[PDB]
């Protein structure tokens, strides 16, 4: 189910998070 | 004794539209000449108004101004608006039929605003009220009024009976040149004025520049006989054909997307009251009524 | 924000903002203190005084939030526009038909309008404005909760509208928009209505988006944004021919793309 992040490019990435 | 002035106003407004089947629906008027069969599902009168329109739609004819039979959306709101204010229409449909760009005249290199502008340009002009579209080049020559409703384009593809359809125009399939299906404009107006805009667009413009046709329902009976699909125009449009013709879904994104508006002339006095009017109804949520009573309902 | 100490004039990549802060609360102490913000509209606002070569000091609003005709007189950036004391008050205003009869506005930008902000605690939830329970609701289940703020916009528009819903909001007042929310996840909230814009904006980027608004993606009272200006002010055409340019160009949706996304939003 969980993705591969594709670096900075990943939006997700490019926003911090607490749990990231 | 008391001095004159140079003020009537005449109070004898004479407004130009478009035809558009979703907005502006024309028809043929009825033996009797006076047109009948007014009735709504959820039952009220069907206000409908005796416009003058060419009826020779083809390019060269013994053009007949018959009087045509015509309601719609837009009629609806300049019932309203006509209401709100003070006056009386005359209104008659457009002569030429294009929505109206920049156009150098033919064998010459001046500039002049050919289709609807011209009209405003002319006597007629008056309070054109139709599905126009807002942009730098017409603002530049004529002012607007506050938008009433917000569409953006959402390209429409006739459906398929495994589908890897574009997603957004900057696809690779769409972006760069292709030969399966070929783009249209329809008309070459209120879009062709984006294309030219940005030269991104301008890289694939042969493909929608060779084979835009010249009518809405042209491109439409295209895309329905398969000749092509590919289809890029007002966001409101394509929902309610796609609605209506449940047999076609519209997949696309929302990009350019901007309002519609009231068109006017110059300098006039109806613009502050008319602005005036349109946001307070609405904010009065008629608006949401007369668009729930008339476009929200097509077969799906 | 505020100076950072290493080089302290400011980071490289906002503007300084001058404000008005007050030292305690009965001491009336002006240091006038210099900071610099970021955001959205002053994106805009560099991006149209770069293509329009004006300068500019702009500083915070001192008295109020938004703006409301109390007591005829007006307090925020109407007061101060209304009053020929700063031109252009660039910020989250909402088009209203008495705010353009004081002040002239400009077109929009970005759209935006009256939502409801309901989600589920654990079929669209209510999917109605002039619905059936939110019309009488005190004979109708437990009383529901309210999210609103005096002196905003959607308050006076559901008041002239039908004032009974309004009657029974009053009930029920909020003082700052994370309070509202805090309150609707603790459970002492269960309904807020608010501007579209900044709703979305909050349930886009929400831990674990464990809320989602009332309809999807539906509007009641569609008005977009805008720039105040000066009755008469010699800059109207010249700052709307420019934005109408901006957003033929697509620097908008690019600017919204990069600003106004989500956490999680649509990828699901």
């Amino acid at each position: 189910p969980e993705e591969r992040i594709t670096g900075i490019n990943d939006p997700r990435l490019r926003n911090p998070s607490d749990k990231f | 004794t008391e001095k004159p002035r140079g003020y009537q106003m005449s109070t004898r407004l004479k407004i130009v539209t478009i035809h558009q089947e979703p907005f502006v629906y024309v028809k043929p008027t009825l033996s009797d000449g006076t047109c009948k069969e007014e009735f709504t599902v959820n039952g009220d009168p069907v206000k409908k108004v005796i416009c003058t329109g060419p009826n020779d739609t083809s390019p060269g004819s013994p053009r007949h101004t018959v009087p045509q039979c015509c309601y719609g959306f837009c009629i609806d709101l300049l019932i309203k608006l006509a209401r709100t204010m003070n006056f009386t229409y005359e209104v008659h449909l457009v002569a030429d039929g294009k929505f109206g760009t920049q156009e150098r005249v033919n064998n010459s290199n001046k500039k002049e605003w050919n289709g609807m502008m011209g009209e405003l340009l002319s006597g007629q002009a008056d309070m054109i009220v139709a599905p126009l579209t807002i942009n730098n080049e017409r603002a530049q020559y004529i002012e607007f009024s506050k938008p009433f409703k917000y569409q953006g384009l959402t390209i429409l593809v006739k459906k398929e009976i495994p589908e890897e359809r574009i997603t957004g125009i900057n696809d690779p399939r769409l972006r760069n040149p292709s030969d399966k299906f070929i783009y249209a404009t329809v008309k070459q107006s209120s879009v062709d004025i984006y294309f030219r805009r940005q030269v991104e667009l301008s890289t694939m413009y042969r493909h929608m520049e060779k084979h835009n046709y010249e009518s809405a329902a042209e491109a439409i009976q295209a895309v329905r006989d398969n000749k092509l699909h590919a289809f890029i125009w007002d966001s409101a449009v394509l929902e309610f054909e796609a609605s209506q013709k449940c047999d076609l879904v519209t997949t696309g994104e929302l990009f350019f997307r901007s309002g519609f508006g009231i068109g006017m002339r110059k300098d006039s006095p109806w613009k502050q009251n008319v602005s005036l009017s349109i946001l307070k109804s609405h904010e009065n949520g008629f608006m949401e009524d007369l668009d729930k009573t008339w476009v929200r309902y097509q077969e799906c | 924000e505020d100076i950072d100490p290493l080089t302290e004039t400011c980071v490289r990549n906002t503007v300084p903002c001058r404000k008005f802060v007050k030292i305690n609360n009965s001491t009336n102490e002006g240091m006038n203190v210099k900071k610099c913000c970021k955001g959205f509209c002053i994106d805009i606002l560099k991006k149209l005084s770069r293509t329009v070569k004006f300068t500019y000091d702009l500083y915070l609003v001192t008295n109020g939030k938004h703006g409301k005709k109390v007591n005829n007189v007006w307090n925020g950036m109407i007061g101060e526009v209304v009053y020929q004391r700063a031109v252009m008050a660039v910020g989250s205003l909402t088009i209203n038909e008495e705010r353009s009869e004081v002040v002239d506005f400009s077109v929009p930008f970005v759209e935006t309008g009256i939502s409801v902000m309901v989600s589920r605690s654990n079929v669209d939830q209510v999917t109605g404005l002039s619905d059936k329970k939110f019309q009488r609701p005190h004979d109708y289940s437990p009383p529901f909760r309210f999210g609103t703020v005096p002196n905003g916009s959607t308050e006076r528009n559901i008041r002239n509208n039908y004032p009974y819903m309004h009657q029974y909001m009053t009930k029920f007042n909020q003082k700052g928009v994370e309070d509202a929310l805090v309150s609707l996840k603790t459970g002492k909230l269960d309904a807020f209505i608010y501007d579209a814009a900044v709703l979305n904006y909050k349930a886009g980027r929400d831990e674990g988006c464990k809320l989602v608004t009332i309809g999807s993606g539906y509007i009641f009272a569609t008005t977009g944004y805008g720039i105040a200006l000066q009755k008469g002010s010699p800059w109207k055409r010249q700052i709307d021919l420019a934005l109408l340019q901006f957003v033929g160009d697509g620097e908008m949706e690019e600017l919204e793309t990069l600003w106004l996304t989500g956490i999680c939003h649509n990828e699901k």
